[PDB]
């Protein structure tokens, strides 16, 4: 069999709007050397921030760091903006040979210094309702509420973030139980409310 | 004499984004007496791991150069461009068929939360719109993208 | 007597939900003690009150906890072990002030959740 693995030092990046840059570690957990290719994408996964180095070799079991720098640009200051950092590890009768490469992506959350507090202080503020045959979450806060666990009527609903001052509709009781992921990537405490 | 002072000690703990993949090849593919590779053959078994509990099936996307939505394409290395498609599917808790995106789209099942710890996926042969597959080596370079919550 | 603290580097939670040992959680800086004050006259205490350890706790209400130990260094880089909740596990401190490192030991049980951890600490210096 074949083995592949790529680990990013954190599961998300809280980037302070206008900061010089932030460091994040990347580790090649495999027994062979790889090329680490780092890319930044918009909220919709389409080709602002510069990752250095964009491409470099990482020997077996080794760890290194990337620098993510904000290259000018403009962002709203009444809410966070979302980008994605993807770190891909590039490995060195019908016969079949397939080669794989792991592309590990995490959220790069651009956070205006004007925002006060962190997601955990507003996690309970979400409201819910059923409409259009879907469970709709409403997030009144200016932070991305990254749900890490969601339950409705006892049945698990696959997670997804709830954009700031907006909503998200999940595909399908009155009781909703959710936990957001905190800035450090941990599953926060549980909250519950009935749909409106 | 006893003098005192107090303060608050702090610590920040983080959970990294770990992703691993293990691919175990299946049995070699033998061409039938009519020139067709069989369908539903177990080409290989993928075991995705490392991710944090809650990772979803729609957040995993296997892509290749052919970019055929819902299918991974294998091509011959003889320069004649013979191809056959395969799918990537798996099972959820209630043993229902599930599937991660393949080139951006899910082939079967609803979006679900992946099994805790690791999730197995099977690359199953479909067939080939062209047919008449010549013996030889077929390959595909596949990228597995995981968008962590 | 003055007591300040400087948090160290972030602590990475392992896949098994525990953390590694000897990590520098943070640094306690003690000052203002009389000339010749030794380690056995220093005693750091916290709510958990676990002999020899300072216990850190999650702020998510689930009470995730991990313990640490306090160890300083003398001029020859040898360990300086002050009392922690009344126990060690005796050296003269540096003139003026002395740094004491909070070293990680491990989770108190169960997997740890990422986030902010704290421990309200108090230090009592005797023979002053």
């Amino acid at each position: 069999s074949k083995e592949y693995g790529v680990t990013i030092g954190e599961s998300r990046i809280i980037y302070p709007l206008d900061a010089a840059g932030v460091m994040v570690s990347v580790k090649n957990t495999q027994d062979y050397p790889v090329l680490i290719q780092s890319r930044i994408y918009d909220e919709n996964k389409e080709k602002p921030f510069v990752v250095t180095p964009p491409l470099f070799r990482l020997d077996a079991k080794q760890q290194n760091s990337l620098r993510i720098a904000q290259a000018g640009g403009v962002f709203p200051r009444d809410k966070e903006s979302l980008k994605w950092l993807c770190v891909k590890g590039i490995p060195p009768d019908v016969g079949v040979f397939v080669q794989f490469a792991i592309n590990n992506c995490i959220k790069l959350l651009v956070r205006p210094n004007e925002l006060k507090g962190t997601p955990i202080q507003f996690a309970e503020n979400l409201s819910w309702k059923v409409d259009g045959g879907k469970l709709i979450a409403e997030n009144p806060s200016p932070f991305y509420m990254n749900i890490g666990e969601l339950t409705f009527g006892g049945k698990s609903i696959p997670s997804h973030y709830i954009p700031p001052k907006s909503t998200w509709a999940f595909d399908l009781a009155r009781n909703v139980s959710w936990r957001i992921i905190n800035d450090q990537g941990g599953l926060d405490r549980l909250y519950s409310k009935n749909v409106t | 004499a006893d003098l005192t002072a107090s303060t608050t000690a702090t610590a920040t703990l983080v959970e990294p984004a770990r992703i691993t993949l293990t691919y175990k090849e299946g049995a070699p593919i033998t061409i039938m007496d009519n020139g067709n590779i069989d369908t539903e053959l177990l080409v290989g078994t993928l075991t995705l791991g490392g991710y944090k509990t809650g990772t979803t099936s729609t957040s995993v996307n296997f892509t290749d150069a052919a970019g055929d939505p819902m299918y991974l394409t294998f091509t011959s290395q003889d320069g004649n461009n013979h191809q056959f498609t395969t799918k990537v599917i798996g099972k959820d808790s209630r043993d229902f068929d599930i599937s991660p995106k393949v080139n951006g789209e899910n082939l079967v099942g609803d979006d679900v939360v992946l099994a805790t710890g690791s999730q197995d996926f099977f690359v199953r042969s479909i067939g080939s719109k062209g047919g008449k597959l010549a013996a030889g080596k077929y390959t595909d370079a596949v990228t597995v993208t995981v968008s962590n919550q």
